[PDB]
């Protein structure tokens, strides 16, 4: 997968 | 290389012309049912030359040369008042089609050997070649049976090879 | 706060001319995280509004919170959801967890209050709908 | 050859015998009689290896029912096996003991079977569930003679839910086979409990506890509604035999509900997007799934009637899908989109799949007798296809014409004026009685029917049937119609039809129309040209006495074919 | 409820044969093939065939008929899942399914049909845990193969804790030849690619609609979720109370959720084709190609395939931007941009001849069909929350995530 990712939050309640 | 036609309606003295300007002789020739292909070489450019015979069951099948054809040259008989009407529609018929629309036309009034035969404007204007639209039509009187005007018009035609 | 300073006229003129009364598809922005405009970040957002000016006592609509928060999503990285209100009935109170702003209608207008980061008065308008 | 694989097969080194057992079953993968070989590779089977123990129980599982007397040299091996701590070798051997189809067997395997439906780990007990129905399949009376469906029964009571499901499948696969004696459903409070374990095993055992409650049905509402509540989180689930057989079930416990409740409608609207969604699976799977689209919008129309546009064809569906989304198209085609339909099959006329063009044209013939708002449009559209002069697309068109003109004929005298002139070299005997029909009903809109039916004339003796009795009803209606210029026309059809034609029910018409014409011909006007009742319909709408047993057959080949469960199988 | 999974191959011998029941013949599998080419050179082909009173249900895989018959009243749709998950187990073992795989993995291929199903029900067939009993390269069977969480093996170990999820959507497109769109919707296949320590238990929170009504944030943008299909994995009770969606993930590649919503806005890419078909002469193609998409966001390689017809000749290709190659093993021009920005419009004019006696039959005219592929670009406008890692061991997972549109069946009717 040439394509990169994005960090999503953990927590978020 | 140009690719030639010679359509037109039956005893135009066309595969006269196809075999004076190949060879150089009148042979004595059979009313052509299917068709001839003979490379003149004339004027350093070889004429591949399609000639298509033009009797009534023959007539519908001319769209099968009408493919990549960079010029027809459409025999019409001098001695034929009665058939320069379906030789009108017959170049009515073919030129307004989509395959062979950049092809040069080069008109012959073959067989010049009587009063009866016309000269070039009044088969100019019985065929109604000033009602054309695109066209290089070039009429060009020949005379099969003696060469007289037949390099001369593939010496137009050669002209209107290159732009 | 520093990329939401030379935006600060300008998106604001874009949404004074806006009337408070082709393109397809949503692009997210290539490798720069997300998170939700969270707790301390919205303390920041508050006392951002409340020394730079130019918010409080301004007309209110739904259309400069929809251009408001794609400009937020574009330049700042943060879920264009923050800025949701109750509904009609009562007062138009923020339902997220930090928007010390309550609107009061004159059509809507700002006004501070600094006990919305706590003590969450749209829970007691919407007590159900939190857990 | 075999019998140097056999001294391969006699031999004391593992690594000789181990080979020669991986030949054999790869001689039986080619297509092999090794059958002789049977008590040979038996002596190699009580081997440490486990690898080598599959293939040996393989063999034996092919090669029993040719070889049923030599069979009875692994018995003492099954129950020696089915010792073992490991559990993995007594599963294999108990899902081996099934499998041996030997009558002179099967007796003397009850007691490991009893064995292990009581064992501990319950790897060895979710195979031998499925293999006391392994075992019923065989010899009927043994089972109940040593009573294993109690101990069946008993599985169900268990937790580690897996055990559940096996245990539930082959007990429906017991029930299905007793003719109804001693019925194994049981009370709600199992319901409960089979629910509760419904969310707990796999993505194959959640088909068969739902295919254990298609043969339950509830006594109130409340109990429904129960029910319903916990079986409708199915229709999440990706795996497309799960959401269909949630579908069975949802669509067999609606028959007890309560139209004027508010669970009826938020039913029904949390039912139509998993049907929706069955046809964005793999081909073969929306096979099924559309031949029970057709069995459910015959039973409740009331769910998918928004979605015609997720039936529309695509062009690389196969044919067995393209025959198929017509068919349901046909089904939910009302006044809100005729022109959807209209100009989605005027789109699929211009195919060469000949089976999938004739089907689309008559899909304009069924859409047009279903809605009466646009048979307008649809003869417009048939008229637009015969424009065309393509031989397959007129001679079904032609039949669709005739198809609306019995069924509408009231003010469509503005058409055949253009079907006058259709170039009658029409050549198949399905189309040539439509137009003799429509030239004959309409026969005075038509100004010249009178010359136009003497090219018919010229073969009367060797068309077919229908197009020589279809002439022979026509002339006369022409000749009752206008008896001036087809005066000799009747006489020379009656002199052709009763002279030299041998058809009897040819000779027949032809003597009754002869001896009314000649007896009485203003009476005529009365007796065949009069005015016909109204056609009664072909009600494709399956019978609701069958079509409330094909709900309780969803997603099996008794609503595939659309048939009951017992005049397909033997 | 199958009798005797075949597989057969292109011809009709049979590379392996495992009956499960016996109440069907094992020589009634040479009496398929036959059946196949009878029903298929009169166009009444279907997926279930009928020789007497057995029944042939079959898929058909690159060289593979796995044909599974059976006699009674039989569960079709549970016959076709178990036909599309032995393709998926087999896959997952042999990197393709061939008969190169058949005819050497008899060792496994005979013990995975010994394994998957019993007497015609399917029992195990979660690959990643039937990669720990049955080995190419045996001892108890694991404890998820008993226990309720089927699909993950308890004690695995990673150094990292990365969870890899893929957005990724698919735009279903069918424009009719009037210019109207008639099916313009989204399936997208949020397609996970888990790495973690333990049984954890995530909780994916998508912007759902329903979700977003309950809470009170029913003016923001949410994705309406028309129909959601999870994974087994995904607890449905507790998605059908309130939207939650709470999951025990496996180890691996999987496909997590698989969504499918409308959508009446424009779409992406619209290909406005016209002919100049003159008979027997010539064909022409000024088809243009432009990205109703935004500015930002740039469609890598799209490939618009546009059908020629099947006898033309000695092309001529004035584009713009992007190679033109003409393809005639499937009579189509492959009108290639590798990349393409949103907003844009490049023009293409091929120019064909054509052969002047024509031809014998119809051709038909398949779609204008593209192939396109925008990444970091949803459509339908689906944003991931979160993803709750909750484990008894404890620990800082790092999830991750990144969204792609591709094709669907991409198509555009012609002329
Ligand atoms: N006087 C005179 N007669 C000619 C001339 N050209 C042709 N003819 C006569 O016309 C007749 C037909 O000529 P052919 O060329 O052999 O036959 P055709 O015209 O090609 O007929 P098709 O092959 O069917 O097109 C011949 O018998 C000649 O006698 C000419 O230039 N002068
Ligand atoms: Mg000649």
């Amino acid at each position: 997968t040439s394509y990169d990712y994005c960090r999503v939050p953990m927590e978020d309640g | 290389e140009m690719r030639i036609l010679m359509v037109g309606l039956d005893a135009a003295g066309k595969t006269t012309i196809l075999y004076k300007l190949k060879l150089g002789e009148i042979v004595t020739t059979i009313p052509t049912i299917g068709f001839n292909v003979e490379t003149v070489e004339y004027k350093n450019i070889s004429f591949t030359v399609w000639d298509v015979g033009g009797l009534d069951k023959i007539r519908p099948l001319w769209r099968h040369y009408f493919q990549n054809t960079q010029g027809l040259i459409f025999v019409v008989d001098s001695n034929d008042r009665e058939r320069v009407n379906e030789a009108r529609e017959e170049l009515m018929r073919m030129l307004a089609e989509d395959e062979l629309r950049d092809a040069v036309l080069l008109v012959f009034a073959n067989k010049q050997d009587l009063p009866n035969a016309m000269n070039a404007a009044e088969i100019t204007d019985k065929l109604g070649l000033h009602s054309l639209r695109h066209r290089n039509w070039y009429i060009q009187a020949t005379c099969a049976t003696s060469g007289d005007g037949l390099y001369e018009g593939l010496d137009w035609l050669s002209n209107q090879l290159r732009n | 706060s520093k990329s939401s300073v030379i935006g600060w006229p300008a998106v604001r003129e874009r949404m004074r001319r806006a009337e408070p009364a082709e393109e397809v598809g949503f692009p997210v922005t290539p490798q720069v995280p997300l998170r939700p405009m969270t707790y301390k970040a919205a303390v920041d957002l508050s006392h951002f509004l409340k020394e730079k000016g130019g918010l409080e006592g301004l007309i209110h609509s739904q259309r400069r919170q929809d251009i408001l928060d794609l400009w937020i999503y574009h330049t700042q990285g943060y879920f264009p959801d923050w800025q949701n209100y109750t509904p009609g009935p009562g007062v138009r109170y923020p339902l997220t967890f930090g928007w010390c702003y309550k609107l009061v209608p004159v059509v809507l207008e700002w006004r501070f209050d600094s006990r919305l980061a706590f003590h969450h008065v749209a829970r007691e308008l919407h007590p159900e709908y939190f857990k | 050859e075999i019998f140097e694989l056999k001294a391969e097969l006699n031999s004391d080194k593992k690594e000789k015998k181990k080979e020669a057992v991986k030949k054999v079953i790869a001689s039986m993968t080619v297509g092999k009689d090794v059958s002789a070989l049977f008590p040979d590779v038996v002596n190699c089977m009580q081997t440490d290896n486990l690898e080598l123990k599959k293939l040996v129980y393989l063999y034996l599982m092919n090669y029993a029912k040719s070889q049923p007397d030599m069979a009875i040299m692994a018995v003492n091996t099954f129950v020696k096996d089915c010792e073992d701590p490991n559990p993995l070798i007594r599963a294999l051997a108990v899902r081996t003991m099934g499998c041996i189809r030997v009558d002179k067997i099967t007796e003397y395997l009850c007691e490991p079977l009893r064995k292990c439906l009581k064992d501990e780990d319950p790897y060895v007990r979710k195979t031998a569930a499925v293999c006391v129905a392994k075992l019923h399949d065989i010899n009927a009376q043994l089972v109940e003679d040593q009573g294993f469906l109690d101990t069946l029964k008993d599985l169900i009571s268990d937790s580690n839910p897996m055990v559940v499901a096996n245990a539930v499948a082959a007990l429906s696969e017991i029930a299905e086979s007793h003719p109804s004696s001693n019925l194994l459903d049981l009370n709600p409070q199992s319901i409960n409990k089979l629910l509760t374990a419904l969310n707990e095993c796999t993505e194959w055992g959640q088909i068969f506890i739902l295919d254990c409650l298609a043969n339950y049905m509830p006594k109130d509402d409340r109990e429904a509604q129960s029910i319903c509540e916990r079986v409708t989180p199915r229709l999440s689930h990706a795996n497309s035999a799960v959401v269909l057989s949630a579908v069975k079930v949802l669509m067999k416990f609606m028959e007890m509900l309560s139209k004027d409740l508010d669970y009826y409608g938020t039913l029904l609207k949390k039912l139509a997007p998993p049907l929706v969604t069955l046809l964005s699976a793999e081909p073969e799977l929306q096979y099924v799934a559309l031949r029970n689209i057709n069995l459910i919008v015959q039973k409740r129309p009331e769910i998918l009637k928004h979605e015609m546009k997720v039936f529309f064809v695509k062009y690389n569906d196969p044919i067995y899908v393209k025959l198929e989304k017509l068919d349901i198209m046909i089904r939910l085609a009302s006044q809100a989109n005729i022109a959807q339909v209209l100009a989605e099959l005027r789109e699929y006329a211009t195919e060469v799949d000949v089976d999938f063009v004739r089907k689309a044209v008559r899909a304009i013939g069924r859409c047009a007798i279903k809605v009466e708002q646009s048979a307008e449009r649809c003869v417009s559209t048939l008229l637009d296809l015969i424009q065309t002069k393509v031989n397959y697309v007129v001679q079904e068109a032609i039949v669709v014409i005739k198809d609306i003109f019995r069924k509408y004929p009231n003010k469509y005298e503005s058409v055949i004026a253009t079907l006058c002139e259709n170039l009658d070299s029409l050549d198949e005997p399905e189309a040539r009685a439509a137009m003799i029909w429509i030239v004959g009903e309409y026969a005075e809109r038509i100004d010249n029917a009178d010359e136009l039916l003497e090219s018919f004339l010229e073969g009367f003796h060797d068309k077919s049937t229908q197009v020589q009795l279809q002439l022979l009803t026509a002339i006369v209606k022409l000749f009752l119609k206008k008896p001036t210029e087809t005066q000799e026309l009747v006489q020379q059809v009656l002199s052709l039809a009763t002279q030299d034609s041998d058809n009897p029910d040819l000779r027949d018409r032809g003597y009754i129309y002869w001896r009314l014409l000649s007896t009485d011909p203003v009476a005529a006007k009365e007796v065949v040209l009069a005015e016909k009742p109204l056609i009664s319909e072909e009600t494709d709408l399956i019978e609701p006495t069958l079509l409330d047993e094909l709900i309780c057959y969803i997603g099996t080949l008794a609503s595939v074919y659309h048939k009951p469960p017992s005049a397909f199988v033997e | 409820s199958a009798s005797a999974v075949y597989v057969l191959d292109l011809k009709g011998k049979v590379l392996i044969c495992r009956n499960y029941r016996g109440d069907v013949d094992m020589s009634e599998v040479e009496h398929f093939m036959p059946i196949l080419m009878e029903k298929e050179e009169e166009g009444m082909l279907s997926p279930i065939l009928a020789h007497g009173g057995v029944r042939f249900m079959w898929i058909k895989h690159n060289n593979l008929y796995l044909v599974a018959t059976s006699k009674k009243n039989a569960c079709v749709s549970l016959v076709f899942s178990f036909l599309y998950k032995v393709v998926q187990v087999f896959s997952e073992y042999f990197k393709e399914l061939e008969e190169e795989s058949i005819r050497d993995n008899f060792v496994i291929i005979y013990e995975l049909l010994d394994e998957l199903m019993d007497f015609g029900y399917p029992q195990t067939t979660d690959s990643k845990i039937l990669q720990e009993y049955i080995t190419q390269e045996a001892p108890r069977p694991p404890a998820t193969v008993t226990n309720a969480v089927s699909w993950r093996s308890e004690g695995i170990k990673y150094r990292k804790n990365e969870v890899f999820l893929d957005v990724i959507e698919a735009v279903n497109l069918l424009v009719s030849a009037n210019g109207n769109v008639l099916r313009s919707e989204i399936v997208g296949s949020i397609k996970m690619r888990v790495f973690l320590s333990g049984m954890p238990e995530l909780r994916l929170g998508l912007n759902d609609k329903v979700l977003f009504d309950n809470t009170g944030r029913g003016k923001s943008k949410s994705v309406e979720l028309e129909d959601v299909k999870f994974h087994q994995c995904v607890r449905l009770s507790r998605f059908e109370n309130d939207r939650t969606i709470s999951f025990i993930p496996p180890d691996g590649e999987f496909e997590l959720m698989s969504y499918r919503l409308n959508t009446h806005v424009k779409p992406l890419i619209w290909i406005e084709s016209v002919i100049e078909k003159h008979s027997h002469s010539r064909i022409e193609y000024m088809v243009k190609a432009k990205s109703q998409f935004k500015r930002r966001s740039t469609a890598n390689n799209v490939e618009i395939h546009i059908p020629v017809p099947n006898d033309a000749d000695s092309p001529k290709f004035k584009t713009t931007v992007g190679s033109v190659k003409w393809v005639p093993e499937n009579s189509e021009i492959v009108w290639s941009v590798k990349s393409f920005p949103g907003g844009k419009e490049y023009l293409m004019r091929a120019h064909f001849g054509l052969p002047s006696v024509e031809a014998e039959d119809k051709e038909g005219k398949p779609p204008i069909s593209v192939k396109f592929e925008i990444p970091y670009f949803t459509t339908s406008g689906i944003q991931v929350r979160y993803l709750k890692i909750i484990e008894k061991s404890g620990y800082q997972a790092l999830p991750w995530v990144r969204y792609i549109t591709q094709n669907g069946d991409y198509q555009l009717r012609t002329q």
